[PDB]
């Protein structure tokens, strides 16, 4: 039937693909070992989507990791839940690069990534008809921004007409790892804005602001973080892999959020999020889970909304709920919230109802939002971009490696205009 | 001897179909393994020992919505190819199903539809279900009526359109979905009936006190309308009238085939216990503007021609007395050059009810087809609306890039400007 | 630790044998 | 096989009935096994229903009523919320009236016998005692149930506690009042019983 | 003779008919031995199938309806991924239907009778125990083996795990249908099911 | 008495005729043994008190695919002496079957088929069975029928071969195996059927939806055409046909005897379900085109003669009715000198479902023989990938180095060249 | 070290005594 294939590049990459598989194969009803439990036919229906049979019964998924270093993809291995993946798959790397873009992509990468296009080739020609890729990795790293982009750029190149969504997390604005941030991310963008098809924001800034502020978690470690992406990544297709009463798949998203080729930056956020204390104590309804949806507390991205215009924003619903209010509430937003929504698009919203819900919750939504507050991002890592290049700071940990000086210009250049774009539908 | 063909494209036409479906076979009296334990012959084809099978195509590129009815309690009841499906879905995208992935499945389509068709000539037509908003809804129902409309020249085809709503989308391409579907729509089909969505959400707060109705109410109350559309066709009456001589007494000129709904009565166990329900009681309801099943109020229209669908125990003087009143009355209005604006039809069999379900037992009900002058106003919201996202090409880079070419949307444009120009033009 | 699956789609809710008419 | 096929009240009919067929048969043009239709069932055993004084009523008795069947929970806030509109709905329906038309049967999913009769100690109409193994066969037959313990054969919970369900004679789902369940009218699901085309027969 | 000559149920079967023939022979021109068509075998002793209920039910009831045998395992993948099928397939068949028309014995080579039991409670259909001899009696004539662990008489594995028989009244296999077999149309080969000639008579 | 001889020499005969004898078994109801506990005269001779042997005798140099008839449970219906082995295998070369290991089989053949033949007068003929591509089937095949044609002239023969795809072929030397058998598969043969084996495989996909189809399916349902093509002259019929009445029906021309085969209905277990099989539906799935067991599809050339052969449950008058609406359709074209373009055939009593196999019981069926101008494409096929091989002598040394002589090739694709040139010649 | 042998001829598993029609 339909079909996607997993890639997870890079540290960040293997850890939040890590969880993926656990919220995943929890859904569908997967032991550890790789055996179905839970005698329900609603579970196995559509597992087309993610896992291949191995005709002994067991189910794989399609994930192929990828990594320059030994170290952290072994983690995944020896973990609970680690020994589902296939070995085959696992694409080492044996020397690493060290967070160095220029390495990622240029020259360390070079040497391994064909060995990544054989195995990722293998799964993808290998059904019936293939229907696209998704791919996790971070935007500061190394391997998970330079080789993992570089993935992107051939993939395309090889299968033009299949969709490929990155969840890729971005510099954070206030404090930063990793000094070199603004050069692998911009390097990162200038070619993710011409390769990826849907590309999703998260920063983990908005993380561990949701994980204090509104979760009240003590202490919010990666574990926590990655729940969180986890559970918002399963949401986008609940639709593949669940019957639905209005179903919307990757392509029918794209098709109703992406009004120009340049804009495909999206804003995630998730629904309901309360403490372990105050979980019974809230009323679980459609107009109450769509307000939390439309807060900048909940945004997993730190820039405020406000600030700018929804162009056109999705909201992927999934639980026993009823079609008239999942529809009169999306009026009622646009006819509340008038200043927040561009003006010469009428119907901005979009809505799906998915009918089976993430376990123990009765009902729960997903938004992705395509707004023109994400020029907030792009304006602040260009300014820490711009302020670095003019005195070549960093320069020569990619000068060296073969990556010339005109690069980085058309990098400031393909991501200034970005800027700029955004303003003039203001 | 005499059948009729139903076509069920879309996810929303599948849905609907499903109700209409279950709704055919309870009426018969059909287990749905397909025995029962010529009347039934318009739908269901004999196959042996007492066996019926329907006389229906699924036709949608998602499987994920026709493989229930593949595995689900109705098995056995259709033929396995009735139910055909593709692997990608159209996503929202008109292009994609009338060009790219296209081809692949209505060739498919054709032989099934050909099979079934061919088996006793002097069939009375083809009914065709879809989502203007939708993807394959609106791709393939041009494509398919495309094919039928060069191939059964001698047909009539009626389709059943679930029109967007105004103020409620639930998408962003559909200005862009239904304004390309009407161009197809208008050459290819014969009459067309349009169904809005909020209007049955409105009618099932107000008249069955639902609050919170899904796509299942919604369906089950299409089903019925439809059931009292062709009941004259399968059973006996005192005045019954049949899918060809619709053209006759609705459709005034070539263009003027839309038409608008209106049901009554939709009353629950609460309120069957208190209405008497007279001929002249459930008449008055079914001209009410609000208990319109299209968002479109008729007092600022004018009634070009209105066909009315008795069903039930329903003697001939109550209804000669019921329209009297009617035509008599000036706040509805009809046009100065039909005086003969009705069209009766007495039913005997009552309209049967799905049990556990939302409506009660009824001994009469009325199901009523108007042609009116007051659709100037859907259409031209959706000529403003198309506008506003063609003003600087908005999701345009969709279907240009995805294989037609810029240009049919003025193109189509044209046609919905030429449509304002016809319905202002007979009002006068 | 996994539990057991408590969602039922529409279609099986809302289409249920009821007892046939004659 | 209604309202559906793998629960111990069909099983126990397909049985009963089958071999009564098989009897008719072997004594005697008969087609096996029997239909669902032909087929006939007892549902309420000789000494299975008590009123508010504790004095056994046959299942002869409730014929020309609506009966439902209420599954509560002593604990549950909701049942603890739904009971008194069920109450005044009782009265207001069998009270102003020269017939009696609604009876509400009682099936408990309490943990034990002294539960049970502290909650049922509040009610007038109906019920079945805890210890009767029909309350299992019951909640297995109509698939009511609070949390999966109960092994559904494939299928899912049709609601979960509490649930009101106007029955028939068979043992069928005449229709299904929402209190919590996929319409999610609570307390005004009430007032669809249609007490008139819901007669126990 | 069928399927296979060396089986303890055809042995037994031919032994008990020629008992017959000679008794009968010298009680009182007779054909010895006698033919294979002229041989009787009840299948199923008087207490072998027990239902859900684990009330154990006779063999004349499961005539008019086609059987079939479902040789699993309970800690098998393929037992445990093929599963759900079955039973959407059994609720969509008998539920929907003038007659039930299809029934499963399920027979177990599971590892001891705690994992017979937990394998057997999600079993809506028939079961014959696992420390019967009737069991092994139709491993052994069926030709089932998850590998080979036990002696067959020249003859090779039909099958393995899983496995389901169409089976006729005189231990003859109707039809096989093709799960892990040459065919591998798994969890699909269900639709092969044809309930017309496989009547049990 | 009247009775008929089969011969089954190579590999894909074999098989196809091991799939042949449980068939002919079942019809008539004898055992594995051999006897029942004057139909079946014209398959079987009588032997002695009740024991029956088949007039079929087995062919092949190979021992390994006769050898295991002996040892198989079908060990005592044949003669012991009429499974004749050699002992070297022809290896795919036409040289080898027909030149040298070839004189050292064949008149031990001769003696058993002749010792087979001299029972009964009133000889109708042969039923030979061999395949193109192979060694033996080709070369043997071409050895047997020079010594038939020599003593016996004047009686008729018909050969079954199972003729290359273009796409699925198991081999690499088939093109040169096929000009070679061909050139002599002209003079020595009166019918010529023609079976493909992606054609088979086409239908196993969309009539029995089986993915992965072994030999064996495709000899089953190869055995049916055959049970069906000869079931004339061995039941009772309404309006039967035998061998000696099809050469004069369906051969106008001495070499053009070609003929397609087709049949109808091809219906599983799920599908007898839901159909009736009406005797008007039945015949137009028989000119369905993906429903010929050759792949060659007959849009691109017209018909000359069609032999219909119902089986089962059929009435005359709904013969005539169903054959006319196939006149009147215009795409299946007839070539223009050729009125009596159909003859048809009925017997009574239905095919014979072999328990616990693929097909489904069915009370009747349709067997169509075809002769058309379509086959033109398949010769002209093979005589291009004759020509890339032939242009610089691959493979050539292999038969060159053997017995024949380089010049034997030239002259047979003469030969498949003025073959192509009298199809085209018909044609118009 | 020899395991056994657990695969299936094709004439054996199929062209098996098949049951005789009336």
């Amino acid at each position: 039937m339909r079909e996607i294939v997993h890639v997870q590049g890079g540290q960040c990459g293997n850890q939040i693909g890590a969880k993926f598989w656990e919220v995943i194969s929890d859904e569908h009803g997967i032991d550890p070992t790789g055996t179905y439990c839970g005698d329900s036919d609603l579970q196995l229906e559509r597992i087309n989507v993610f896992y291949n049979e191995a005709t002994g019964g067991r189910f794989v998924p399609r994930a192929i990791l990828m990594d320059l270093e030994p170290g952290t993809m072994d983690s995944v291995r020896a973990g609970p839940f680690g020994q589902l993946f296939r070995p085959d798959n696992f694409v080492f790397g044996q020397t690493g690069a060290g967070n160095n873009w220029a390495k990622g992509h240029y020259t360390e990468g070079a040497e391994l990534i064909d060995s990544v296009l054989d195995v990722v080739r293998k799964e993808a020609e290998g059904c019936d008809c293939l229907q696209g890729f998704q791919i996790t990795h971070s935007l500061g790293g190394g391997t998970g921004s330079g080789m993992g982009t570089l993935l992107i750029s051939k993939v395309r190149e090889e299968y033009p007409d299949r969709i490929m969504e990155t969840f890729s997390v971005f510099p954070s604005p206030k404090v930063s790892d990793t000094v070199v941030e603004p050069y692998n991310a911009t390097l990162s963008v200038h070619q993710l804005v011409e390769n990826a098809d849907e590309v999703q924001v998260i920063d983990n800034e908005a993380l561990y602001d949701i994980c204090f502020r509104t979760l009240k978690l003590t202490t919010p470690t990666y574990g926590d973080l990655n729940h969180l992406v986890s559970a918002a990544m399963s949401g986008v297709t609940c639709c593949l892999r669940f019957p639905g009463q209005l179903n919307s798949d990757l392509r029918k998203l794209a098709v109703n959020l992406i009004p120009f080729p340049r804009l495909h930056f999206f804003l995630i956020g998730f629904a309901p999020l309360t403490s372990r204390g105050s979980q019974q104590y809230r009323a679980l309804s459609v107009p109450e889970l769509t307000q939390q949806m439309f807060d900048a507390k909940n945004m997993m991205c730190a820039s405020d909304p406000r600030h700018g215009r929804y162009l056109t924003a999705s909201a992927m619903f999934r639980g026993r709920m009823s079609t008239k209010e999942v529809d009169e509430q999306m009026l009622n937003v646009q006819n509340k919230n008038s200043s927040y929504f561009v003006e010469w698009i009428p119907n901005n919203m979009k809505s799906s109802v998915c009918d089976i819900p993430p376990k123990g919750l009765k009902m729960s939504v997903t938004f992705v939002g395509n707004s023109t507050a994400i020029q907030e991002m792009f304006k602040r890592v260009s300014d820490q971009f711009t302020a670095m290049f003019r005195r070549k700071a960093f320069l020569h940990w990619y000068t060296g490696e073969g990556m010339d000086e005109m690069e980085f210009t058309e990098a400031e250049s393909n991501m200034n205009d970005l800027v700029s774009e955004y303003q003039q539908y203001q | 001897m005499r059948e009729v063909i139903s076509i069920h494209v879309g996810q929303a036409g599948i849905q609907i179909g499903n109700a209409c479906w279950e709704l055919f076979c309870l009426e018969h009296g059909i287990q749905p393994d397909g025995q029962m334990p010529d009347a039934f012959n318009t739908f269901f084809s004999e196959t042996g020992a007492g066996k019926h099978v329907p006389r229906c195509v699924f036709l949608d590129l998602e499987p994920t919505v026709v493989d229930e009815v593949r595995t689900g309690t109705y098995r056995h009841l259709f033929h396995p190819e009735q139910l055909i499906s593709g692997k990608e879905d159209a996503a929202n995208n008109f292009a994609r199903g009338h060009y790219t992935i296209g081809k692949e499945i209505v060739d498919l389509s054709l032989d099934r539809i050909r099979k079934l068709a061919d088996n006793c000539t002097g069939l009375q037509g083809f009914l065709m279900f879809n989502a203007v908003g939708g993807g394959t809804g609106s791709g393939l129902g041009c494509l398919l009526l495309e094919r039928l409309s060069v191939d059964y020249g001698k047909k009539s085809k009626l389709n059943f359109c679930s029109w967007p709503s105004p103020q409620v989308s639930t998408a962003v391409v559909e200005p862009y979905n239904s304004v390309l579907s009407t161009h197809s729509l208008l050459e290819h089909t014969d009459v067309a009936v349009m169904l809005d969505n909020e209007a049955i959400y409105d009618i099932c707060r107000r008249n069955l006190d639902i609050e919170r109705p899904t796509y299942t109410n919604l369906n089950r109350l299409i089903a019925q309308v439809i059931s009292s559309l062709t009941a004259s066709l399968r059973f006996d009456g005192a005045l019954n009238v049949d899918v060809t001589e619709f053209q006759t007494n609705l459709v005034p000129y070539p263009r003027i085939h839309f038409m608008l709904s209106s049901y009554a009565p939709i009353i629950s166990a609460e309120k069957a216990y208190h209405e008497q329900l007279s001929v002249a009681e459930i008449t008055n309801s079914a001209f009410e503007p609000a208990s319109m099943m299209a968002k479109c109020d008729p007092r600022h229209g004018k009634y070009m021609a209105c066909c009315l669908m008795y069903r039930g125990d329903v003697v001939p003087k109550d209804v000669n007395a019921a329209v009297a009143t009617i035509k008599t009355k000036r706040t509805i209005q009809f046009v100065d050059w039909c005086p003969t604006g009705f069209k009766c039809g007495i039913n005997y069999q009552p309209p049967t009810v799905v049990p556990g379900g939302d409506l009660a037992k009824v001994m009469r009900a009325v199901c009523m087809i108007s042609n009116s002058t007051a659709i100037a106003e859907v259409f031209s919201r959706m000529d403003h609306k198309f506008d506003l996202m063609y003003a600087k090409r908005a999701f345009v880079h969709w279907y240009v890039g995805e294989g037609m070419e810029e240009g049919e949307f003025s193109e189509a444009r044209e046609d919905l400007a030429a449509l304002e120009k016809d319905y202002e033009e007979v009002g006068i | 630790p996994t539990l057991p699956f408590n969602a039922q789609s529409c279609y099986r809710s809302e289409y249920v044998a009821k007892p046939l008419p004659p | 096989s209604q309202p559906v096929f793998a629960s111990p009240l069909n099983v126990e009919k397909r049985r009963l009935n089958e071999e009564r067929a098989l009897m008719q048969a072997q004594k005697a043009n008969i087609q096996l096994p029997p239909n669902y239709g032909d087929m006939d069932l007892i549902l309420f055993p000789e000494g299975s229903l008590k009123n508010s004084n504790n004095t056994v009523i046959p299942q002869s008795h409730l014929k020309g009523k609506s009966v439902a069947l209420y599954f509560a929970d002593g604990a549950d806030p909701k049942c603890a919320s739904l009971l008194p509109f069920l109450l005044n709905y009782y009265r207001t329906m069998n009270e102003g009236g020269a017939n009696q038309k609604i009876e509400i049967i009682f099936v408990s999913l309490d943990r034990d016998r002294e539960a049970f009769e502290s909650h049922r100690a509040h009610m007038p109409w109906l019920s079945i005692d805890l210890e009767n193994p029909l309350t299992e066969i019951l909640k297995r037959h109509f698939r009511v149930m609070k949390e999966y313990e109960v092994p559904t054969y494939g299928y899912g919970s049709r609601t979960g506690v509490p649930s009101v369900i106007v029955i028939g004679s068979d043992g069928r789902e005449a229709q299904f009042l929402p209190i919590c369940s996929g319409l999610e009218e609570g307390d005004r699901a009430l007032l669809r019983w249609d007490w008139r085309n819901t007669k126990f027969a």
